[PDB]
RNA sequence: GGGUCUCGCGGAACCGGUGAGUACACCGGAAUCCAGGAAACUGGAUUUGGGCGUGCCCCCGCGAGACC
């Protein structure tokens, strides 16, 4: 019995004082009790727009709603600098509601490459029976980025996992660690262990290396 | 003023069984409806259920029908989310938030309680184990070497990590937690420092886990011969 | 008597719309009767309590009862 509203974009890169749109299409429902909602990191998110269109008390004006058939838009006039957080919007019925997948807005900066670091696995943890190779992407922009791991030239699938940082508060750059898990045995099987990064802001990929037991 | 606090929020065993609560103050729930909507780390938000509290009438999303039960007392001022047969998926987040009037409107969710987190989970409790991200022998890129400590395996969230015991701040990276498939968790954090300094200046990082109630420093040095 | 409750009997059919947020306010098709026309149609009179999860609920009138 639920309802289904589909938000685009994901992301999107702005600039203070940039005109922004959001869009949610509603696919089962005609409510127009659609409602959008700014969110920070680690808070709870706060009510913007409500009946699709009316600014909710306390908003700045520069947030605003409107509907063409089913779709949705909140439009952001001239966005400031404590607008970059993610946005939802919401249908409600009589009984369910359903929110959007979200819209994260980001600050636009200049084409960064990353610096990469490579660090083989510590000498304590290989006593555990571990092995986790961590390859650095250090202040980059913009935040898509692919990373592979390579041991004896051949390509890892599966055994690797990363995680992003926040957009950087002072230099608005990302950060990313790639971690690739192996056993002690499998670990000591090889001898050339690699992570090759491809970022928009490298003409060709780069590769950081290192031997398993070199200075 | 007005206030939505909600609590109950914990760590059960998948199959196991809480009880979230939600207390308004500063205004009655019977004039409102009153929503629970969940985020799962990392992840948007998704409603949950629904309540008309002057009515007692129901509403629930797929995902969560005949597992969870929303009720409320309007002698009490209180809503609660009894979740049942509770499987990992349902780690999250838990908001309660209220809409004006007692019956359906299209005024939004105007207020929105901090939260409760629930954690879903077979891992026992553990410390991490910390290890070195030692710095590269060949001064890195831009005259500047990286370092970090690897904070591997503990349960549950979350850890604290510092360097020099807070006396050194810039440049420093801790990464968002990943869940490993043993069901337990590992980060990284990781430092860019002048290449200059790695013989005089001495690098610590400084991991806090207060579930476990352990403490651990870990100096981080070049790796030798 | 007045409050809560409970039970019984009543409160034209169908479709759609506006504004609410409860279970209300309103509007158009429409229906029934009369008259006119060969017909398409036209004029006059009269007319249904509501909510949404459509089978359950709220409300109104009448009757019976229980408890303060």
């Amino acid at each position: 019995s639920d309802i289904q509203m589909t938000q685009s974009p994901s992301s999107l890169s702005a600039s203070v004082g940039d005109r922004v749109t959001i869009t949610c299409r509603a696919s089962q429902s005609v409510s127009s009790a659609v409602a959008w909602y700014q969110q920070k990191p680690g808070k709870a998110p706060k009510l913007l727009i409500y009946s699709a269109s009316s600014l909710y008390s306390g908003v700045p004006s520069r947030f605003s709603g409107s509907r063409s058939g089913t779709d949705f838009t909140l439009t952001i006039s001239s966005l400031q600098p404590e607008d970059f957080a993610t946005y939802y919007c919401q249908q409600s019925s009589y009984y369910p509601s359903t929110f959007g997948q979200g819209t994260k807005v980001e600050i636009k900066r200049t084409v960064a490459a990353p610096s990469v670091f490579i660090f083989p696995p510590s000498d304590e943890q290989l006593k555990s029976g571990t092995a986790s190779v961590v390859c650095l992407l250090n202040n980059f922009y913009p935040r898509e980025a692919k990373v592979q791991w390579k041991v004896d030239n051949a390509l890892q699938s599966g055994n690797s996992q990363e995680s992003v940082t926040e957009q950087d508060s002072k230099d608005s750059t990302y950060s990313l660690s790639s971690t690739l898990t192996l056993s002690k045995a499998d670990y000591e099987k090889h001898k050339v262990y690699a992570c090759e990064v491809t970022h928009q802001g490298l003409s060709s990929p780069v590769t950081k290396s290192f031997n398993r037991g070199e200075c | 003023e007005v206030q939505l606090v909600e609590s109950g929020g914990g760590l059960v065993q998948p199959g196991g069984s809480l009880r979230l609560s939600c207390a308004a103050s500063g205004f009655y729930i019977s004039s409102y409806s009153i929503h629970w909507v969940r985020q799962a780390p990392g992840k948007g938000l998704e409603w949950v259920a629904s309540i008309y509290p002057s009515y007692g009438y129901t509403s629930y999303a797929d995902s969560v029908k005949g597992r969870f039960t929303i009720s409320a007392d309007t002698s009490k001022n209180t809503a609660y989310l009894q979740m049942n047969s509770l499987r990992a998926e349902d780690t999250a987040v838990y908001y309660c938030a209220r809409r004006y009037r007692s019956y359906y409107s299209r005024y939004g969710f105007d207020y929105w309680g901090q939260g409760t987190l629930v954690t879903v989970s077979s891992a026992s409790t553990k410390g991490p184990s910390v290890f070195p991200l030692a710095p590269s022998s060949k001064s890195t890129s831009g005259g500047t070497a990286a370092l970090g400590c690897l904070v591997k395996d503990y349960f549950p969230e979350p850890v604290t990590v510092s360097w020099n015991s807070g006396a050194l701040t810039s440049g420093v990276h801790t990464f968002p937690a990943v869940l490993q498939s043993s069901g337990l968790y590992s980060l990284s954090s990781v430092v860019t420092v002048p290449s200059s300094s790695l013989g005089t200046q001495t690098y610590i990082c400084n991991v806090n886990h207060k579930p476990s109630n352990t403490k651990v420093d870990k100096k981080v040095e070049p790796k030798s011969c």
